[PDB]
């Protein structure tokens, strides 16, 4: 199967470097120019950097010029974003992409696209340390269908994951995306909609696993 | 003269790159094909892949379409055959074919072929060879000389300047484990003729530039 | 109205040049004589100012700066024997500019093509659309391409880093009759 | 350096509709436009290059046309599998600029939110730290509006929020907007409350709570 | 792809016989794109046939040219010395345009066994540190020979090189070189260097030695 597996990315503090690796399988791989593509959370993609077939060119976007260098081992069937003295807006998910190769009249034509994309892998340039979240109670209000939750506050880096009652519950959950304080560190919650009726007669556990700490926390979240 | 001239041989180190020239004359090179072929010493003809003339449009063999790229240049009315991250696999004879062609038509077939180009990859240097002499046994006896470690191929013998051909095996050289080659040079003469006749061979290596005449002893 | 005939968002290719038929209207070639946008600006049967004409006829099509030479009466190459052929007694002019900044890609454009082979020479201003694969050789193609049976239209590939001697220009000949 | 401008920003749709995208282009392209697919948690998705050409495996309900500056993407019949983010890309120069992009939204009916108000917890401000959070609850359209009021003082600048992807269940969006206080400040009020406004809601609804009780 | 497979390997015949070589194709090719080559030693090809049946330029109508589809054929009506060489077939109409094995056409004789020489390593050699043993196997038919080296009788393996020249000109005979290679301190310890031939033309497998210093 034609398929691109990205992989080398990672926390990084500022002005420090980072090297992406781009493993291609499927097709030919020195028949086609690839790609570099970003997409920071919330907003749409960003393409950073081309390089032709053989790695005679090279074309990057002004933001990264004279930083990034993009390479090629045609040998090894994998390409390379070597990332230097990496700024916070270059926060994002990187893809690479193969060209879009136009043929007419038995000629191939480039530069037209990218029509095989890998997964991404994502790069987060922060000063911020490690750390756990605290896992803070939304209780429920005593009559105002009720709500509760779990405050995920103050983590580092991203992801957390959070379950109720050990996955058990899924019905009515939301667990929302995360936004990023100007602490640099995220804050989240995950809410819950249940029948009033339930809140004396129900425990609620929501669950939240922060791999990069190694911590897991389950939070009881009862009416007050 | 409807011809098809190659470029000379190439000595290349592993992990470099080998272009390979073929010129055309005679007919009008901008409505034809040329086809790139490898022999390697001693075996089959390998189909490497076609360009067309006008076009460039190539198409390639699947064992080459990692590291060989045909180009042409018709202002010059030569094609070329790029071999990248050379290694002693690769270490061969190239051949480039051709149908004639007016400006109209063409032939059907490869009737046009170039004299072939010799490709030798390793990480040997250029030696000249020792010629140590092959003494004849003490009616007919075999006498000879080993010229012995030279790179790269190839090296010419004679025997008495070319006056002794009759009875005379120069045979194909063999690469030795050392990277360097190993050639023997014999003849049978009559053994009559041992202590009134000199022999010689003459050992010449172009690309050391070594010329070397050894006398033949019988102890 | 040579408005929309040059500042066109895009043109033929010049194996199907385009002809636009201008009969009897507002005309003054002496602001295109004085431009520098126009790399060509030949006449011949007429030397370049108002004269008068039944016709005029617009052809405009692509090329290639290096085959601009041949939009000329008595040439010959690729253009003038398999693409635009103006006859010898030809009366008219001939303008070229470069449009480099439009019909070139990065990566190469695949919209202009040219015919590359061809049995025999266009007639004057005979015009060549047929994709039927060229026989090079006495084996006849059947509608497969192969050795000897190749496609008779290529493409220019124009790129913005290209020689100017490659890059692409739009040519306006304009017919007297 | 080419920008690229799609419109409109959202479309609201149903199965079976004929949805037209439009990007355009501050110069001429000619040809040389890509439209992408993308939906949440993958990667985009190839649909039409050469503005109007099928990439292999796309349905043919999907089409393409423009030339130039104006350029359009054409659904015929609207699928479930079509709700998405669509992206137009220029190929004409270095750098391959992308569209803002244009979302394809499930058309539903106005469903009001439902207004929850949370205290920060005991344990959070032994942290020395407030954080109330105000959840609006399953509602259509996504657009809505909440202010937080300190004894009926308008906050700015102190809050964020965050917003569900639309509900595969039935087509809902939820928000969650967090009010942070340090704990000096939130002892120094009484009545904390978010004033919600919302299209399903005739008039702003406020939920509220005494500090403490 | 398309496998051109070339029969036989080796065609041993009389100059003024007739020869016949085949090309078979993996799946039917076009009669109008397969064409046969020769090719002499140190030479480049040369087109002989092209089209299955139709002779190229200037080659003597004694060579012709036969078949369909996947079989095809190479007929030489009466082989001329000139005509002793190999032989190609190659197809040019579906890419890759692929080439058979190959054929040698080589004048057919009678039995001749080999005349068997030693050479000890000269005692300039021996001063680099290096000596080189020499057996030549001087003028015999079939082509194919043994040769094994026995260092006071003991069978020497790995530690050998052989060449074998083209089939002559004039008596159609091959001649072997085989190359025994040894330092100068392995060369001292040992008394007696013998090359065993075998061969059909020997009855029996002939040995020449020398004595290491006499
Ligand atoms: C260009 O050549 C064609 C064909 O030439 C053939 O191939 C050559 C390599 C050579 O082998 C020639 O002897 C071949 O004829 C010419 O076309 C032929 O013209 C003759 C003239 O009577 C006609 O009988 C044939 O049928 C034609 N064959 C084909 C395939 O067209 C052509 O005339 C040549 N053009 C010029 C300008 O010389
Ligand atoms: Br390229
Ligand atoms: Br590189
Ligand atoms: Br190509
Ligand atoms: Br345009
Ligand atoms: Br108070
Ligand atoms: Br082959």
């Amino acid at each position: 199967q034609v398929q691109l597996v990205e992989s080398g990315g990672g926390v990084v503090q500022p002005g420090r470097s980072l090297r992406l690796s781009c493993a291609a399988s499927g097709f030919t791989f020195n028949n086609y120019p690839l790609h570099w593509v970003r997409q920071a959370p919330g907003k749409g993609p960003e393409w950073v950097a081309v390089i032709s077939q053989d790695g005679g060119n090279k074309y990057y976007v002004d933001s990264v010029k004279g930083r990034f260098t993009i390479s090629r081992d045609n040998s090894k069937n994998t390409l390379y974003l070597q990332m230097n003295n990496l700024r916070a807006e270059d926060t994002a998910l990187y893809y690479c992409a193969r060209d879009v190769v136009v043929v007419v009249a038995a000629r191939n034509h480039y530069y037209n696209g990218m029509d095989v994309w890998g997964q991404g892998t994502t790069v987060t340039v922060s000063s911020a340390s490690t750390k756990g979240p605290s896992v803070f109670p939304l209780a429920p209000s005593s009559k105002s269908t009720a709500a509760l939750g779990c405050l995920v506050k103050d983590y580092f880096p991203e992801p957390v994951t959070v379950s109720w009652n050990s996955g058990a519950l899924t019905s009515g959950v939301h667990t929302f995306p995360a936004v990023l304080q100007s602490s640099g560190l995220y804050s989240l919650s995950s809410v819950v909609t249940v029948p009033s009726s339930s809140l004396g007669t129900q425990t609620y556990i929501c669950n939240v696993n922060h791999k990069p700490s190694n911590t897991k926390v389950d939070k009881k979240v009862e009416p007050k | 003269q409807v011809q098809l001239v190659q470029s000379g041989p190439e000595v290349k180190k592993p992990g470099t790159s080998v272009k390979v020239s073929c010129k055309a004359s005679g007919f009008t090179f901008t409505t034809s094909a040329v086809q790139w072929v490898r022999q390697a010493r001693g075996q089959r003809l390998e189909w490497i892949g076609w360009i067309v003339v006008g076009s460039g449009n190539t198409n390639y063999a699947q064992k080459f379409q990692e590291r060989v790229t045909i180009t042409r240049d018709m202002s010059t009315t030569t094609a070329y055959m790029e071999l990248s991250s050379l290694r002693s696999e690769d270490t061969a004879v190239y051949f480039c074919a051709a149908p004639h062609c007016n400006s109209t038509s063409c032939y059907d077939a490869f009737d046009i072929w170039g004299q072939g180009t010799m490709v030798t990859v390793s990480s040997a240097s250029t030696k000249g060879p020792s010629v140590f002499p092959l003494a004849p046994s003490s009616g007919t006896a075999a006498l000879g000389c080993l010229v012995k470690d030279y790179f790269p191929e190839p090296v010419t013998v004679s025997w008495n300047s070319g006056a002794l051909t009759s009875g005379v095996h120069t045979f194909p050289a063999v690469l030795q484990s050392s990277g360097l080659y190993s050639l023997s040079s014999v003849v049978t003469v009559p053994s009559s003729s041992l202590g009134t006749q000199t022999y010689i061979c003459n050992v010449n290596h172009k690309p050391s530039n070594t010329k070397v005449d050894k006398k033949v002893e019988p102890k | 109205p040579f408005g929309e005939v040059f500042n066109a968002t895009r043109f033929a290719s010049v194996y199907a040049w385009n002809r636009k038929r201008i009969s009897n209207c507002v005309a003054d070639y002496s602001v295109l004589y004085n431009s520098a946008s126009f790399s060509t600006f030949k006449c011949y049967g007429v030397s370049p100012n108002d004269l008068c004409f039944t016709n005029v006829y617009a052809d405009s099509f692509v090329i290639r700066g290096d085959e601009v030479r041949q939009i000329a009466p008595g040439q010959t190459g690729k253009i003038a024997d398999y693409n635009y052929k103006l006859p010898d007694d030809f009366t008219g002019c001939v303008i070229a500019w470069n449009s480099n900044n439009l019909d070139s890609k990065v990566g190469g454009n695949y919209n202009y093509l040219y015919r590359l082979f061809r049995k025999s020479n266009l007639k004057p201003f005979e015009r060549d659309i047929s994709t039927e694969i060229y026989q090079a050789g006495s084996t006849p193609c059947n509608g497969v391409e192969g050795f000897n049976c190749y496609f008779p239209l290529q493409s220019y590939g124009f790129q913005p880093t290209n020689g100017v001697g490659y890059q692409p220009y739009r040519v306006v000949v304009l017919s007297f009759e | 350096d080419i920008q690229l401008t799609q419109s409109p920003s959202s479309v609201s749709a149903s199965v079976g509709d004929r949805v037209t995208i439009t990007c355009r282009a501050s110069q001429g392209i000619s040809s040389w436009l890509a439209w992408y697919q993308q939906k949440p948690g993958k990667a985009p998705k190839l649909l039409i290059y050469a503005v109007s050409s099928l990439q292999s495996g796309v349905p043919s309900r999907f089409s393409g046309s423009g030339s130039g500056t104006d350029f359009t993407l054409t659904i015929s019949s609207l699928q479930p599998e079509d709700f998405a983010t669509y992206y137009c890309q220029q190929a004409k120069s270095f750098p391959f600029t992308f569209g803002p992009g244009t979302k394809v939204e499930i058309k539903r009916t106005v469903a009001a939110p439902s207004v929850f108000i949370f205290p920060p917890s005991d344990e959070q401000l032994k942290s020395g730290t407030a954080s109330v959070v105000c959840l609006l609850n399953n509602f259509y359209p996504r657009e809505a509006k909440v202010q937080w009021k300190v004894d009926n003082a308008l906050q700015s600048g102190n809050s964020q929020e965050s917003v569900t992807e639309q509900d595969s269940k039935d087509s809902t969006y939820s928000l969650s907007s967090t009010l942070t206080l340090s704990k000096a400040d939130y002892e120094k009020h009484k009545v904390y409350a978010c004033e919600v406004t919302h299209q399903g809601l005739s008039s702003p609804v406020t939920k509220s709570f005494n500090r403490g009780e």
